[PDB]
DNA sequence: GCATCAGAGCCCTAAA
DNA sequence: TATAATGGGAGTCTGATGC
RNA sequence: GGGG
């Protein structure tokens, strides 16, 4: 039932969403050049934001503790940038 | 949909006691009312490019191919000539019949008047918009948002 | 009222 | 590591107590 | 499945 509450993809949409999860991927590792930071950990910091703040633990591999003093830490780095980057 | 801007400078040449004096013409605004119907005659000789618009028509003459003319037929006025044709100075390329008013889709910015005989004939300076579709496929995507102003050369889809 | 649960004797043999 | 593929299969009778 |  509950993955019956989510309706599938149109062609379109089908390939927008996957154009979306591509065009991201490349711009954490432009982000990573950019800000000299790990690319896995702008994507777990990246990730916890979207998901909110219900899902917030270390990661196996990561090198910081990743607890909300780190993500805001390390978003307030993310957005501290230029407009172009 | 892409309305692409043109301005561009095209004659035309009308009587006197029918065309109605403004120094610009808002679109749809009558240019003139003729008494009788008058001939609108090509004042060189060349082959036609003729460009239709929704209302309206543009007609080109050139000569090689240097344009030598550039016209601007209202509406009520209608087209005696087929694109691509020959013609000879003094021969009539539009008819022109009762009320003659500017199209929807063009204006006229600045207007010129020169005095002939009984006739005048405007230089105007007409600013307007061309459509053209594009066709967009389900692998694609449009990169640029309702009303956004693009130069030669922006990427749309 | 009606459902949901947890009760329903002991020791022994051999077969699995 | 690349056609496309998008929602499952299956079976007695007691008494006491909390909705 | 038998025994008491």
């Amino acid at each position: 039932h509950e993955i019956g509450q989510v309706p599938l993809l149109t062609l379109e949409e089908e390939v927008e969403l996957a154009r979306k999860v591509e065009e991201g991927m490349e711009a954490i590792k432009k982000l990573s050049e950019i800000t000299g930071l790990d690319p896995d950990l702008i994507r777990e910091v990246v990730r916890a934001k979207i998901l909110g703040s219900a899902r917030v633990r270390h990661i196996p591999g990561l090198k910081e503790t990743l607890d909300p003093k780190t993500v805001e830490e390390i978003d307030q780095k993310l957005k501290s940038l230029p407009k172009e980057h | 949909r892409v309305e692409y801007v043109k301005k561009e400078r095209a004659g035309l040449r009308l009587p006197l006691a029918a065309w109605v004096e403004k120094e610009a013409y808002k679109p749809g605004e009558i240019l003139a009312e003729l008494p009788e119907p008058y001939l609108f005659r090509a004042e060189e000789e060349g082959v036609v490019e003729l460009k239709e618009l929704e209302e309206g028509a543009f007609l080109v003459l050139r000569r090689e191919d240097e344009p030598v003319a550039t016209y601007f037929l209202p509406v009520g006025m209608t087209p005696l000539v087929v694109h691509g044709e020959i013609v000879e100075k003094g021969q009539p390329l539009a008819e022109a019949k009762g009320l003659l008013r500017m199209p929807r889709q063009v204006r006229a910015a600045q207007v010129e008047a020169e005095e002939e005989g009984e006739t005048v004939y405007l230089t105007l300076f007409l600013e307007w918009t061309e459509p053209k579709d594009y066709r967009v496929q389900p692998h694609m995507n449009v990169v640029v948002p309702e009303g956004a102003r693009v130069e030669a050369g922006d990427k749309i889809v």
